[PDB]
């Protein structure tokens, strides 16, 4: 299951 | 031996021809056994392996709500690399991001990663340490700072180091047995003309599985390095893969060579030589 | 910033003069994602080409395998041309059945 990055680049 | 969960995800913005698409592809080992694409209607994450049809439909559900949510972050996250960058709200641009683990034979992970890339350039990678940053650019040095400021580094580690794991070790479970499979290469040498007094040997070795493999040619028991011609290999379209390697020789000395091929699947090396 | 596509364009099996076959066109190394690829017989676009889909490798260049069903015979030419940003014009590359 792939990670989910909650802050944007 | 060792494993790897890996994710390839890519976001490409296409202005004035529709949302930017999003895709999302899952590997074992080095083997794609999931993918999600923006671009069907009702797209759904999927399994790609039949042994992932195991898994039943809540965990396909939340993989699908999932990837719809980075969808949406990445749409944001374009239009904030063109800020970064001064770059027209008009032009095509490309997300990438590598993100995955490396686990021994035991189990415990080797190695963490997780890499993006702005146009197919690196732009930031996180370290391994799992705890540090490499900007590629002063764009990325905005983002090296966000990411510092908001403990992602603490995020991505824990990740990594768990959940992971730990998923690979699910999938592991599931997968293994087809994983495992190995097709052995099928070899054969031809010769074809050069000008004047020299011939073409060219090794062939078909229908392998995985992909990794070696060719050699030998002149009487000593490696022709200095150079012999290749492809790189190549999918044959069914699963399995092509390579060959030629050696330009002497009319008359063709029997004073052999080709070797190493594989995996092989009980021994292959030796061969033209008819 | 953008990568030049490679192509290789060969058969499935070892090609036999009024055998069915597949013909694969597969290209590497290139970005941004859009290409256009066409497969050609005497000079003429063949109208069924499949193209798997696309994936990307460590390097960050994509890369897909477009393939069509044909049946080879002694003079007929095959080739496959790659439209892609990277390049002013389009690549042809043809099919050799010894390599």
């Amino acid at each position: 299951s792939s990670y989910r990055r909650p802050v944007g680049i | 031996g060792p494993h790897s969960l890996r994710y390839f995800v890519t976001a490409v913005s296409r202005p004035g021809l529709g949302e930017p698409r999003y895709m999302e592809v899952g590997y074992v080992d080095d083997t794609e056994f999931v993918r999600f694409d923006s671009d069907a209607e009702n797209p759904r994450y999927e399994p790609r392996a039949r042994w992932m049809e195991q898994e039943g439909p809540e965990y396909w559900e939340r993989e699908t709500q999932k990837a719809k949510g980075n969808e949406q972050s990445f749409r944001v996250d374009l239009r904030t690399l063109l800020g970064y960058y001064n770059q027209s709200k008009g032009g095509s641009h490309t997300i990438q991001v590598i993100s995955g683990c490396e686990v021994g034979s035991d189990g415990r992970l080797l190695r963490g990663y997780q890499q993006y890339a702005y146009d197919g350039c690196d732009y930031i990678a996180l370290n391994e340490d799992l705890k540090t940053w490499t900007a590629a650019d002063m764009a990325a040095l905005i983002t090296k700072h966000k990411w510092e400021q908001a403990g992602e580094a603490e995020r991505l580690r824990a990740y990594l180091e768990g959940t992971c794991v730990e998923w690979l070790r699910r999938y592991l479970k599931n997968g293994n047995a087809t994983l495992l499979r190995t097709d052995s290469p099928k070899a054969h040498v031809t010769h074809h003309s050069r000008p004047e007094d020299k011939v073409t040997l060219r090794c062939w070795a078909l229908g392998f599985y995985p992909a990794d493999i070696t060719l050699t040619w030998q002149l009487n028991g000593e490696e022709l390095i200095q150079d012999m011609e290749l492809v790189e290999t190549r999918p044959a379209g069914d699963g399995t893969f092509q390579k060959w390697a030629s050696v330009v020789v002497p009319l008359g000395k063709e029997q004073y060579y052999t080709c070797h091929v190493y594989h995996q699947g092989l009980p021994e090396p292959l030796t061969l030589r033209w008819e | 910033i953008q990568k030049t596509p490679q192509i290789q364009v060969y058969s499935r099996h070892p090609p036999e003069n009024g055998k069915p076959n597949i013909l694969n066109c597969y290209v590497t190394q290139f970005h941004p994602p859009h290409i256009e690829i066409q497969m050609l017989k005497n000079g003429k676009k063949i109208p069924k080409v499949e193209m798997s889909d696309m994936s990307f490798s460590k390097d960050w260049s994509f890369y897909i395998l477009a393939h069509t069903e044909f049946t080879p015979t002694e003079t007929d030419t095959y080739a496959c041309r790659v439209k892609h940003d990277s390049m002013a014009e389009p690549k042809t590359v043809y099919w050799d059945r010894d390599m």
